[PDB]
């Protein structure tokens, strides 16, 4: 008589030699931006990242993109019509 | 316009599919354990004089994500079937993996290479004898690798490519 | 796409375990999940076509998941607790 | 009836917490790796002559499910902190686990450190630096092995001993 809340979502996240195109990543209803950044960054073996340097931004269809606010709940922040994100820095 | 090859790496959890792929593409091995869901890699490289773009798919070993398997097995061109020499269970799992590859896009001749992954480890729980014997019965290649020392990594991947173009 | 974590209890003929937490994708059908929990348990020998996955709801109310259903969309969503039983 | 002890096994990914929990009950070691989210077990057994039912919680190592840490740490009585002898990273991870447990609201919580891969040849952390940490935490330290079953009983029982000690 009504859907239950979802626990997790799978997202794909894409600086540097992009040997990998993307990595599938699990994000809980509880995750803030830093959690996700360090997660993907640790997958990428880039231990030295402070996590506060990087930014996770969603790419919507029609060549339109949006940056997810840091220290915010990515599960609720994302448009939910994408699933595809990317990580970038700031020299 | 260059030749595109779509490789897909399958195997039990922990056999070291992610590790081998990361080795071929990024020339390094980290000991870190990190369960994978679906990792996609794209790299251009010349093989036997042929410029081609490799589309490698680093799949999950956990059933949880095998809900995707019918799609990625459809799309994939060649399949790298991995077990760990220390994990006997992985070796028995190969049977199931191959049958699944056969059943999707019904064909009994599909480009595959069997791989035994942790050959640097002392344990050795499965003989290469019974592995090469399987490969002979499957009539496919068999390479023992180590993602750690990088032994066989090039050999394994490139062989699958060779097998693929052989089946135009 | 979205997923849920559920806990499922076995038929538990022997002492075994209390429950096992399990992840189910928006893509999973009942057989997928039943074989998953079956392999988690020491019933590698068991066929999944035989077993039945039953959600436990408040008020001692149960719901049996149809063999063919997508559990992610089927479940009542007032419970994350299930049970696996013979259906023999 | 029976004394109830609620143990919870924590540690980094792959350290072998699942393996040794499953070794405790119906005694076996399966080399198959299967990442756990949260597995609950229950077994009755006598310790130092005391019949008691163990409520063991086999937790996840993957960050993905640390969202559950605040709940399982609340409920749990005693904590088995596991690292792998081969993974130095796991050993450093224990810091984080303990401090999260400390934040039950106590500087003393019933816990026991364990190094699970005592059978592996390629030790990256010595017992010296391990028992030295345990001394600073003022808790026991047992080197276990889920494969050979060495120390599994010892380790679990010790946590029980630590629990009854704690009141
Ligand atoms: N010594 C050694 N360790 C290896 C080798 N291949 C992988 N490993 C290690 O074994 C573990 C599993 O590797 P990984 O690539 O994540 O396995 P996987 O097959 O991708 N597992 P998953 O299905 O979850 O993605 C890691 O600790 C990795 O470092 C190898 O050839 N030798
Ligand atoms: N040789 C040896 N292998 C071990 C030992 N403990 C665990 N392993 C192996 O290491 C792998 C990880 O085991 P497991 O208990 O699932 O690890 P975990 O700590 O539960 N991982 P997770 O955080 O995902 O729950 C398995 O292949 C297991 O057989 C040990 O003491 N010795
Ligand atoms: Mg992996
Ligand atoms: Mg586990």
């Amino acid at each position: 008589m009504g859907p239950g809340a979802s626990d997790c979502r799978i997202i794909r996240v894409q600086l540097g030699e992009d040997g990998s195109v993307y990595k599938s990543i699990l994000v809980t209803s509880q995750d803030k931006a830093p959690s996700v950044i360090s997660r993907v960054l640790k997958k990428n073996n880039r231990d030295s990242a402070v996590a506060s340097e990087y930014e996770l931004v969603q790419l919507l269809p029609g060549e339109r993109e949006l940056t997810i606010p840091a220290s915010a709940n990515v599960f609720y922040a994302m448009d939910g019509a994408s699933h595809d994100f990317l990580l970038r820095q700031r020299r | 316009s260059m030749t595109e090859y779509k490789l897909v790496v399958v195997g039990a959890v922990g056999v070291g599919k992610s590790a081998l792929t990361i080795q071929l593409i990024q020339n390094h091995f980290v000991d870190e354990y990190d369960p994978t869901i679906e990792d996609s890699y794209r790299k251009q490289v010349v093989i036997d004089g042929e410029t081609c773009l490799l589309d490698i798919l680093d799949t999950a070993g956990q059933e949880e994500y095998s809900a995707m398997r019918d799609q990625y097995m459809r799309t994939g061109e060649g399949f790298l079937c991995v077990f760990a020499i220390n994990n006997t269970k992985s070796f028995e799992d190969i049977h199931h993996y191959r049958e699944q590859i056969k059943r999707v896009k019904d064909s009994e001749d599909v480009p595959m290479v069997l791989v035994g992954n942790k050959c640097d480890l002392p344990s050795r729980t499965v003989d290469t004898k019974q592995a090469q014997d399987l490969a002979r019965s499957y009539g496919i290649p068999f390479i023992e690798t180590s993602a750690k020392t990088r032994q066989g990594v090039d050999d394994a991947f490139y062989t699958l490519v060779r097998e693929i173009r052989k089946h135009k």
